């Protein structure tokens, strides 16, 4: 009784320290209000707002349906480890929430 | 609670003109996410509702291009351009922004056509029913306009009264007309008692009242 | 494509309870939310609530929170609404309708709940038959039944043009009554054949009848 949030297992942070991975979910026809949060930056994707993490400059996100292509930039080595993606579908009521097993982001 | 008040309640419109309905909400319909959730439903007669426009101005798949929405805040408008017989029914606005979700009262869109005189037919009580002890003499006015008709029964050249009902078809979604029924409720004794049964039709399309009648036995 | 099939009509004595169904087909019952909409005879519509079949969560119209209990069953692709303390004003048409970018984008054909103290009673059908001209007339009178509703057809579905099934009129006997007619071309008198099919669910009175001069 929750949505099937799918992260990738281990993620290899990039040259300048920018990790990118897709966070997919399964009952994904509730697309109007869709807040996505990152736990070890968060934004709410609607129609008025289409590229998120405006208030979280270290993060980049592009929504389409059952996949969210994600980007955390500026990651140090002192940050490596467990990264989690939470998919809230605030509309229609009633909410329909989910969380993923996490991502080991190893910041070489 | 958010009240949706429509206008007009009835709205006659000739094929080819431009119908237009108004929905007014007690408080704004814009939701927090920025979207605005007005919906236009059309209930053709004896059918379940059907969806026409969502999120104010968007046509659900299948809805013809004559249909269109517009508005913002507390004031909205559905507008059929170039109406068609297929469009007759009741049109509801519905908001799905604030809980609880409410509907408008509706707007019966009537078609307006040229006068049409009714065909008249009359039906004597069925034999099986005559063996039941009751009897029903049924008179039919078929495909006329306007809805208004005078139906008068005459048994043996004197009119009865108090013992007949009327029923009226809803507007035809193909040819825009109405059809009427007159049922006369008599006991087997009173039916098997008189001779000449007559149904007189007076209608704004017939110059002279037209009558159809049967004599008990043919 | 999508089809929503609701249970038939139910006559329930007051103070009882009733639970109706909606049988989803042509789509993935858990994927999209589901609403129940009430339409009294007073024409205007009402929203009862919405239930997430994948989950069972609900959001209710506070004025129905006690009168209705909506529930789903994933193995049957079927949703359930249940009504406690059935009164006289609880009699309506009840609709299921499934979300799709919009609240009520697919509609169920409807469950007519009649809440009476009376006994169901069966229609009697009698051939409204034609006489001795271009185009002619035939029908089936459906006297004295209760409660509503009644379905009427001509040749199990074949005949459609020129039909006219009048609304039932309450009679002095406390009972509904109704006709159904259709105009056919004079020629086909003995060529084609005409039988109406009359169905009254709350008293299982399914009955075809032939109609002839």
């Amino acid at each position: 009784e929750a949505i099937q949030v799918t992260q990738p297992s281990v993620v290899l942070a990039s040259s300048h320290g920018v990790a990118s991975f897709p966070c997919e979910y399964s009952p994904s026809h509730n697309t109007d209000e869709v807040r996505v949060t990152v736990l070890r930056c968060a934004t709410t994707f609607t129609e008025k707002n289409t590229v998120g993490f405006l208030d979280y400059p270290f993060c980049s996100g592009t929504f389409n349906e059952s996949r969210v292509n994600l980007t955390i930039q500026g990651l140090r080595a002192v940050d490596t480890g467990l990264y989690l993606c939470k998919v809230e579908l605030m509309y229609p009521p009633p909410y329909f929430v989910g969380m993923g097993n996490g991502t080991q982001i190893y910041v070489i | 609670d958010v009240l949706m008040t429509q206008t007009p309640l009835s709205l006659p419109v000739s094929l080819g003109d431009q119908a237009s309905i108004s929905c007014r909400s007690s408080q704004s319909i814009v939701h927090s996410n920025g979207n605005t959730y007005l919906e236009w439903y059309l209930q053709k007669p004896g059918q379940s509702p059907k969806l026409l426009i969502y999120k104010v101005s968007n046509r659900f798949s299948g809805v013809p291009d004559r249909f269109s929405g517009s508005g913002s805040g507390t004031d909205f408008t559905l507008k059929i351009s170039r109406v068609e017989a297929e469009d007759l029914g009741v049109y509801y606005c519905f908001q799905g922004s604030h809980v609880p979700y409410t509907f408008g009262g509706g707007t019966k869109l009537e078609i307006k056509r040229t006068v049409a005189a009714p065909s008249v037919f009359i039906f004597p009580p069925s034999d099986e029913q005559l063996k039941s002890g009751t009897a029903s003499v049924v008179c039919l006015l078929n495909n006329f306009y306007p809805r208004e008709a005078k139906v008068q029964w005459k048994v043996d050249n004197a009119l009865q009264s108090g013992n007949s009902q009327e029923s009226v078809t809803e507007q035809d979604s193909k040819d825009s007309t109405y059809s009427l029924s007159s049922t006369l409720t008599l006991s087997k004794a009173d039916y098997e008692k008189h001779k000449v049964y007559a149904c007189e039709v007076t209608h704004q399309g017939l110059s002279s009242p037209v009558t159809k009648s049967f004599n008990r036995g043919e | 494509e999508v089809q929503l099939q609701q249970s038939g009509p139910v006559l329930v004595k007051p103070g009882a309870s009733v639970k109706m169904s909606c049988k989803a087909s042509g789509y993935t019952f858990t994927d999209y939310y589901m609403n129940w909409v009430k339409q009294s005879h007073g024409k205007s519509l009402e929203w009862i609530g919405v239930i997430n079949p994948y989950n069972g969560d609900t959001s209710y119209n506070q004025k129905f929170k006690g009168k209705a209990t909506l529930t789903v069953d994933k193995s049957s692709s079927t949703a359930y609404m249940e009504l406690n303390s059935l009164t006289s004003e609880d009699s309506a048409v009840y609709y299921c309708a499934r979300y799709y970018g919009s609240w009520f984008a697919y509609w169920g054909q409807g469950t007519l709940i009649t809440v009476s103290t009376a006994s169901t009673k069966g229609p009697s059908v009698f051939p409204l038959a034609p006489s001795s001209g271009g185009t002619a007339a035939l029908g089936c009178l459906v006297k004295d039944y209760f409660p509503e509703p009644v379905t009427v057809s001509w040749n199990s579905g074949a005949l459609t043009s020129g039909v006219h099934t009048f609304p039932a009129v309450l009679q002095s006997s406390g009972l509904y009554s109704l006709s159904s007619v259709v105009t056919v071309p004079s020629s086909s008198l003995g060529t084609q054949t005409y039988i109406c099919n009359v169905n009254h669910k709350p008293s299982n009175t399914k009955v075809d009848k032939r109609v002839e001069p």
